[PDB]
């Protein structure tokens, strides 16, 4: 049978650094050809493989490629290429000869752009198969705030550029994005200042020691963070990072406790399950044949990913050769001067589809790349252990429990907790002021008892029993206001707060009006009796009627406001979030109010009408001062009372209107302003008549 | 008949740097001159084998295999742009050939260990970094950011720039990279909000990055872009089907960027090695072309290609047996290398030194884009640091932008409305105090002579006048005086406050003390605590005020009050200007105030309450006195209640714009007015009566 030959390039000698890799995969392919040669699926033909040398050199590689083109038989495909420069140099110029390349060790991420690499396929998961898997890991632990730390090379930037397109659409956001070139821990301080807790890293082996040394000084370890680091490093990569002790600022035992439990992402060499594959043996069987096939050459990690490429090439040739045509399809296979474009297209479009269970799972392609398998590892007890798996065609993630662990007792969290808190009044202050107001209430009860007891005894001025009762009832009605002031949102539960705030003004204004009216009615009566004179009672209840009219008009002044114009709560906040007493839960303060959109108005009218009432009282004091009447009349106590009340009120209003951000001082101001005024008024009213009646 | 030899050449005519359109005719103007002069080559002709490449490595590899395996044996190779030059120079070691480039400017091509048989006439690309750093120091910036396309031609240049920028304090903050799609780096640069951007990419990627910088509004008033200079003259007004933007959506996008380039032609008027000046070559070349010289790509790199033939002609004439050169013999190649290494002459671009780390040219050129046209700002020299500026740059607002900053602002208050009213209210009363004092002096006292001696009333009048005249040291601040003599302003405040209250309050308190203690006590009083003479009241007033003098002099010489700044929250909107306001407020305080002020206020308040108790317990008993004790009781009650209400308020309020000044001023003025009028109305009443 006439043969058909395929080209292959790999290192062979021992004077290079990557020759053993070739010597690690040369026996395995040496089996696979025999597996064809005993059955001969390509029955009228015969497979041939030519081998050449690259030695990881650009000049030697191009010289060997040119010599194999010039002094070689008709080739069909090229299979191999392991060095990350000569592979790209070969692959970028394949359209000029209409050839197809199949690689098994080129894992650089730049080879995924099929706009200038149309004729290149590989059977190994590249560095872009990490970005989906990581995403699924987040959906096993619910982390939605991540920060990235990358180097600045080509291969370490392609992954970071692809990660954004992978994590777009889901509800996951990239909080920070830093990048270094030679000094890693200038940006580690920025990541510390931004307070991130999940870190995704992309850097080579040399910078890993510097990163893990700089992360120990800033205290970015323990059971509060989680690192996702690539894991294609060689074993024991940390015990030989320093031949001498020339890696100071970080010691050994203070580094092994710094890089504790990071997560490493890699691919998987073989398949864990077991069926009968396309060859006719189990993967454990094939592993046994490979392990007793080689004599003394050490094992590699690419011997499985090369055994399937030969069967891929064989199935491609068998499925592309046996098309509908026979005579032309058997005639056009020796005139290939690397110029036949139709043969290149009919090879490529048949190579595009392939689907079978090899030794590493299903062999399926997507836009040139391969769907594979991802493996997870963790650093435990100064050792690395395999902990999980992630399929790609089924898109599932299996976690091997009884192996994974965490430093605490639960998975860590992405960020601390924000807690809103209200600012309450001090309870000792409320107790003290309530006790003082209660004592004032008992003294008012004693004063009212005295006023009703001797109301018709020894003719004590025979004036204003009912009016004095109305004054002291107004004071009693005013004390309930300072009973009512000190509320809290925890003690109202938003049940009566929208009503107590607008009846406090009701009770306060009614008490104020009735107190000053029952004060002024006496002096109005004394001015009325000493004019237009033979004297008698001038009015039994007409003064009560006119003070009731004053109270009614000033109460309707309030009531005709709550029909269209409201005044309700506007709770505000002050985001100046400190720490608690040793805790980490960030708390913010917010406090409530009872305001309106017209707070600068609805005060001048009531203040001006109270000033008019004060001026009328001043007129009454003027009319009564020039009499020098006996103790039945009073023109000095009323003046002392109004002078001591007006200044205190006009100070206390402007003081209490300003201190809004200090809720524990305005209560103490308003309480004293109310209690001192009421006590002084009651003492100036009652006890001058009381001492006189006690003297008798 | 003369024999003929052949050279190989690749001419890029499309792609990232179309140069061949101006470089292929120029060589065709040189060869016809070098094969016609019998002096330089007596028995040889040179022929050219040219191939188009677009300087893409695939077609370059195909045409290199085509060239290396044909029948006419070649001598030298001539590549085009750097991506082909590096590949040819790395691969030519196995055939013993000579690479002579004319358009490559990679800084990494200076490493002689990897490229043994490579020569070039184009200068190195590290000549832009001594310029740009200079332009970072004239306008004063320190935080920049870069964006590059990941090819080694720009990677080595970025490495050299970040190495040479460390010696000037400037530091890189944000780095980005992309291979084919720049959308994600532009998105990250917008989200990180950098302000000074340096771009490093080819010509075809400039449109594919600017159509994506337009769709995120990363331009305008506060962004500066640094670019390269060898682009075409109208590189945005052309039709490209690989983008979606329109020409008016890019002309507004590329407005206001800075370009730097290197000159490539001797500006003087000399005579070259080929009997031709430095502008007749330009005129002849422009005549030889077909299209306009403004849009022909690679027009600046024509004399380099014109010299690259003459240098080899002179070297091969210095060698002068060129008919048996194989592809595996070494002994001819080292001879040609040593003959080429020791060559130097003058051509069109100047003196050819031909073996250094580059840098045989000196000057540069800086340009800006205004209104869709290029304008040359000013030249530069590298050695003597010459910079011949010309002031032809139009920014927005006549000034270039900068990075983010922060301003510091001290507080003031209503320096006219709230202050002049207090001043005129004080001036209205300070003269009434002294005219009432004069009326107490010169009037013939009869009822006052029957009353107490008026000297202790002159004390009270002087005390309230000196207390009233203390608002002027209180309202002044850093608006006028508060720079250096601030401690003397605090001294005026504290001395006036310590005097003017104590004098008048003592002069009332001793009268109320005596008018209590004389009347109803028969235990031990006869000539006690003092003598009868007005020296009695004078001495007890002196003791009381001397106490106050000791209190002021202890912590005025042990712990004075110098100055104190307080700073709280910031970030006012600042009226759409790129600035952030930081407010502070300064006031006069020691290290400790809440102890001394507290103990002094308590010591005075106990005495004030004792005074009002002693004033209340006697009301309406009088003998030999006209109107003294009732009036001083009313005045001391008013002063007591006003001070006790006002004083603990001004310690709480620290926002002293209109609260802490107003409370103290109103209290002082009202207390002084009421005290004066109540104390000295009845003297005028009984004098006019
Ligand atoms: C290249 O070099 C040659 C010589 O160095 C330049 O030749 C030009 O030659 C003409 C012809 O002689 C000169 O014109 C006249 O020559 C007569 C000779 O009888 C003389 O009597 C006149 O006074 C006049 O010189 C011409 O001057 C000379 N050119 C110059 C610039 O001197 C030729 O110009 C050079 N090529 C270029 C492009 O400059
Ligand atoms: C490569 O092969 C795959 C697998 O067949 C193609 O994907 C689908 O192929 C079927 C038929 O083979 C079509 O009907 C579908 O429309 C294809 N697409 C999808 C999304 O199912 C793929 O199209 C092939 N590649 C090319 C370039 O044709
Ligand atoms: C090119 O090289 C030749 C020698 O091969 C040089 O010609 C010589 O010129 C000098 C001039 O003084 C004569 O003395 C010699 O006899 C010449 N040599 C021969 C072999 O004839 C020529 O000058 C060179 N061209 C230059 C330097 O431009
Ligand atoms: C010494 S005469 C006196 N004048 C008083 N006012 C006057 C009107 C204006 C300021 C002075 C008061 N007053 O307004 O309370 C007053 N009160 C005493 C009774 C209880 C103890 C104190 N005594
Ligand atoms: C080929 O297969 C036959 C049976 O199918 C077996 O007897 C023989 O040993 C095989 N030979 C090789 C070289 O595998
Ligand atoms: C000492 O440390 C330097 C880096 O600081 C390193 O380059 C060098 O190789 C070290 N020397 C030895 C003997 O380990
Ligand atoms: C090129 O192909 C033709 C048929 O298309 C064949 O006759 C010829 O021999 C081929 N060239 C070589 C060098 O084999
Ligand atoms: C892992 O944990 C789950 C419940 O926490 C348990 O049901 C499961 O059996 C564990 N895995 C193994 C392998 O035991
Ligand atoms: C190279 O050329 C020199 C001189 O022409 C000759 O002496 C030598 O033998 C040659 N080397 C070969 C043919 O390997
Ligand atoms: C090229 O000439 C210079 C000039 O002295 C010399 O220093 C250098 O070593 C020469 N190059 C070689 C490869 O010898
Ligand atoms: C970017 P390159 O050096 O290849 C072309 C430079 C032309 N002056």
């Amino acid at each position: 049978s006439p043969p058909l030959s395929i080209m292959g390039l790999m290192p062979l000698t021992k004077e290079v650094a990557k020759g053993s890799i070739g010597r690690g995969v040369l026996p395995a392919v040496e089996l696979a050809i025999e597996q064809i040669r005993n059955e001969s699926l390509l029955r009228p033909y015969f497979l041939d493989l030519r081998l050449y040398d690259t030695e990881c050199d650009n000049a030697k590689g191009l010289k060997a490629f040119y010599d194999a083109i010039k002094y070689g038989p008709n080739h069909l495909m090229v299979f191999g290429g392991v060095c990350p420069s000569v592979t790209s140099i070969i692959a970028e110029s394949l359209q000029g000869w209409n050839l197809v390349q199949l690689s098994f060790a080129a894992t650089t991420p730049v080879l995924a752009d099929k706009k200038k690499y149309p004729y290149f396929f590989r059977t190994v998961p590249s560095d872009n198969a990490v970005n989906p898997a990581i995403l699924k890991l987040l959906k096993h632990y619910q982390w939605k705030r991540v920060g990235t730390l990358t180097q600045d090379v080509q291969r370490f930037s392609e992954v970071r550029n692809d990660l954004t397109g992978v994590l777009y659409g889901e509800d996951i956001e990239i909080s920070d994005t830093e990048s270094f070139s030679n000094d890693p821990c200038t940006s580690v301080k920025k990541l510390k200042g931004n307070d991130v807790r999940i870190i995704l890293g992309q850097f080579d082996q040399n910078m890993a020691a510097k990163v893990f040394c700089c992360a120990y000084e800033e205290n970015m370890y323990g059971s509060k963070y989680q690192w996702i680091i690539p894991g294609w490093y060689e074993p024991s990569w940390w015990e030989q990072v320093h031949t001498e002790a020339n890696s100071s600022r970080c010691l050994r035992k203070n580094l092994l406790a710094a890089m504790e439990g990071y997560i490493g992402v890699d691919f998987e060499p073989l398949s864990s399950k077991q069926i009968k594959t396309i060859s006719g043996k189990t993967p454990q069987q094939y592993e046994r044949e490979y392990n007793n096939k080689r004599s003394g050459v050490g094992p590699s990690k690419f011997h499985g990913y090369a055994y399937d490429g030969i069967w891929v090439i064989a199935k491609t040739l068998q499925r592309a050769m046996e098309t509908l045509h026979a005579s032309s399809r058997h005639q056009r296979i020796q005139d290939f001067n690397y110029t036949d474009h139709t043969l290149g297209r009919i090879i490529l479009n048949a190579m595009n589809e392939t689907n079978f269970f090899g030794v590493t799972g299903q062999v399926v392609f997507r836009n040139g790349e391969r769907m594979g398998t991802i493996k997870f590892t963790q650093f435990q007890d100064s050792r690395e252990v395999k902990v999980g798996e992630y399929n790609a065609v089924a898109d599932t993630l299996e976690i091997i429990n009884d192996t994974i662990r965490f430093q605490g007792s639960e998975p860590p969290k992405d960020k601390t907790i924000i807690l809103e808190q209200l600012r309450k009044i001090s309870l000792p202050l409320y107790s003290i002021l309530s006790a003082l107001t209660i004592l004032g209430m008992i003294m008012a009860s004693a004063f009212l008892f005295f006023n009703i007891k001797n109301r018709n005894q020894k003719l004590i001025k025979m004036s204003s029993p009912y009016m004095n009762n109305l004054i002291i009832l107004g004071g009693m009605l005013s004390y309930a206001s300072i009973f009512l002031f000190g509320l809290d949102g925890s003690f109202v539960s938003e049940k009566t707060f929208e009503t107590l705030c607008t009846v406090r003004t009701w009770i306060l204004t009614v008490g104020y009006t009735t107190a000053f009216g029952a004060m002024f009615a006496k002096t109005w009566r004394v001015h009325a009796i000493f004019k237009n004179v033979k004297k008698k009672i001038i009015k039994d209840q007409k003064l009560l009627v006119i003070v009731g009219g004053m109270l009614l008009i000033d109460l309707c002044i309030l009531i005709c406001w709550q029909a269209v114009d409201p005044l309700r709560r506007t709770v505000e906040k002050y985001s100046m979030e400190p720490d608690p007493a040793g805790r980490d839960i960030s708390i913010r303060p917010l406090l409530e109010h009872c305001e309106n959109t017209h707070m600068t108005i609805w005060l001048g009218i009531v203040y001006a009408y109270k000033g008019l009432l004060m001026l009328f009282g001043c007129f009454l004091a003027w009319e009564t001062r020039n009499v020098s009447i006996p103790a039945l009349n009073d023109s000095k106590y009323i003046g002392m009372s109004v002078y001591n009340v007006g200044i205190m009120c006009i100070i206390g209003a402007a003081v209490s209107f300003l201190t809004r951000d200090q809720p524990n001082v305005q209560f103490c101001i308003v309480a004293l302003v109310i209690i001192f005024c009421s006590t002084i008024t009651l003492c100036l009213v009652f006890v001058p008549k009381l001492i006189t009646l006690r003297t008798n | 008949e003369r024999r003929a030899v052949y050279i190989g050449a690749l001419f890029p005519m499309s792609g990232g740097w179309p140069g061949g359109q101006a470089c292929q005719p120029a060589v065709e103007m040189a060869l016809e001159d070098v094969n016609s002069r019998r002096d330089i080559l007596p028995d040889y002709e040179l022929k050219l084998i040219h191939h188009d490449s677009k300087c893409d490595p695939g077609q370059a590899t195909k045409y290199l295999y085509e060239l290396l395996y044909n029948d006419p044996i070649k001598i030298i190779l001539m590549p085009g742009c750097s991506s082909v030059s590096t590949l040819v120079a790395e691969a030519a070691r196995m055939w013993n050939l000579i690479v002579l480039s004319y358009g490559s400017s990679s800084p990494a091509l200076s490493n002689r260990q990897r490229f043994p048989t490579f020569f070039r006439t184009h200068p190195s690309a590290t000549l832009h970094n001594p310029t740009r750093v200079k332009l970072f120091e004239k306008w004063g910036w320190k935080k920049i950011a870069t964006i590059q396309q990941t090819t080694e031609v720009f990677t080595s240049t970025l490495d050299d720039l970040e190495e040479r920028v460390k010696e000037a304090g400037i530091e890189i903050t944000f780095r980005q990279s992309f291979f084919s799609d720049p959308a994600v780096p532009v998105k990250n640069l917008k989200r990180q909000d950098a302000r000074i951007i340096v771009g490093l990419f080819y010509e075809t990627e400039a449109r594919k990055v600017f159509c994506e910088v337009y769709k995120e509004r990363l331009f305008g008033k506060k962004y500066v872009w640094f670019l390269i200079g060898w682009y075409a003259d109208n590189w945005f007004k052309i039709y490209d089907p690989s983008i979606n933007c329109t020409v008016d959506e890019m002309t507004e996008a590329v407005e206001g960027h800075i370009t730097t380039e290197i000159v490539m032609l001797n500006p003087a008027n000399t005579r070259s090695i080929s009997n031709m000046t430095s502008q007749e070559f330009v005129e002849k070349l422009t005549k030889r072309l077909k299209r306009h010289p403004e849009e022909t790509g690679g027009f600046q790199e024509a004399p380099l290609a014109y010299d690259a033939i003459w240098a080899l002609a002179l070297a091969l004439n210095k060698t002068s047996r060129l008919e048996d050169f194989n592809y595996n013999n070494q002994t001819i190649t080292d001879q040609i290398y040593r003959a080429m290494n020791s060559s130097s002459f003058e051509g069109v671009s100047g003196h050819v030194v031909f073996d250094a780390s580059g840098s045989r040219m000196a000057w540069t050129l800086i340009e800006q884009l205004q209104g869709g046209s290029y304008k040359k700002i000013g030249y530069y020299d590298s050695t003597k640091d010459d910079l011949s500026w010309s002031k032809t740059d139009k920014w927005i607002g006549g000034s270039p932008p900068a990075d983010q900053t922060l301003v510091i602002k001290t507080f003031r208050f209503l320096s006219q409305k709230l202050f002049i009213s207090v001043s005129v209210l004080s001036s209205l009363g300070i003269v009434l105090a002294v005219v009432c004092l004069s009326f107490n002096i010169y009037n013939s006292h009869v009822r006052y002579i029957q009353n107490s001696q008026p000297n202790l009333n002159n004390l009270t009048a002087v005390g309230c006048s000196l207390a009233l005249a203390a608002v002027f040291p209180l309202g002044l601040d850093g608006y006028h005086i508060g720079r250096n003599q601030f401690p003397f302003v605090c001294q005026a405040r504290l001395w006036l406050l310590g005097l003017g209250f104590s004098l008048g309050y003592g002069s009332m308190f001793t009268k109320i003390w005596w008018v209590h203690t004389v009347f109803t006590k028969k235990e031990e009083k006869k000539e006690w605590r003092k003598t009868l003479e007005p020296w009695k009241l004078y001495a007890t007033v002196g003791l009381l005020v001397g106490m106050d003098v000791l209190t002021l002099a202890i912590w005025q010489i042990v712990d004075p009050l110098h100055r104190t700044i307080e700073t709280f929250a910031k970030e006012e909107p600042k009226e759409d200007i790129d600035v952030s306001i930081l407010p502070q407020l300064e006031h006069c305080s020691s290290r400790k105030m809440n102890t001394w002020l507290g103990i002094f206020y308590g010591y005075k308040g106990l005495l004030l309450l004792l005074g009002i108790f002693l004033a209340y317990e006697t009301k309406s008993v009088s003998t030999e006195k006209i109107n003294d004790h009732r009036a001083v009781g009313m005045a001391i009650y008013n002063v007591a209640v006003l001070c006790l209400i006002t004083a603990p308020v001004t310690m709480i309020l620290s926002s002293q714009q209109d609260a802490a000044f107003a409370f103290a001023s109103l209290a002082i003025v009202f207390s002084s007015y009421i005290t004066l009028v109540v104390l000295f109305v009845p003297k005028m009443r009984r004098l006019i009566t």
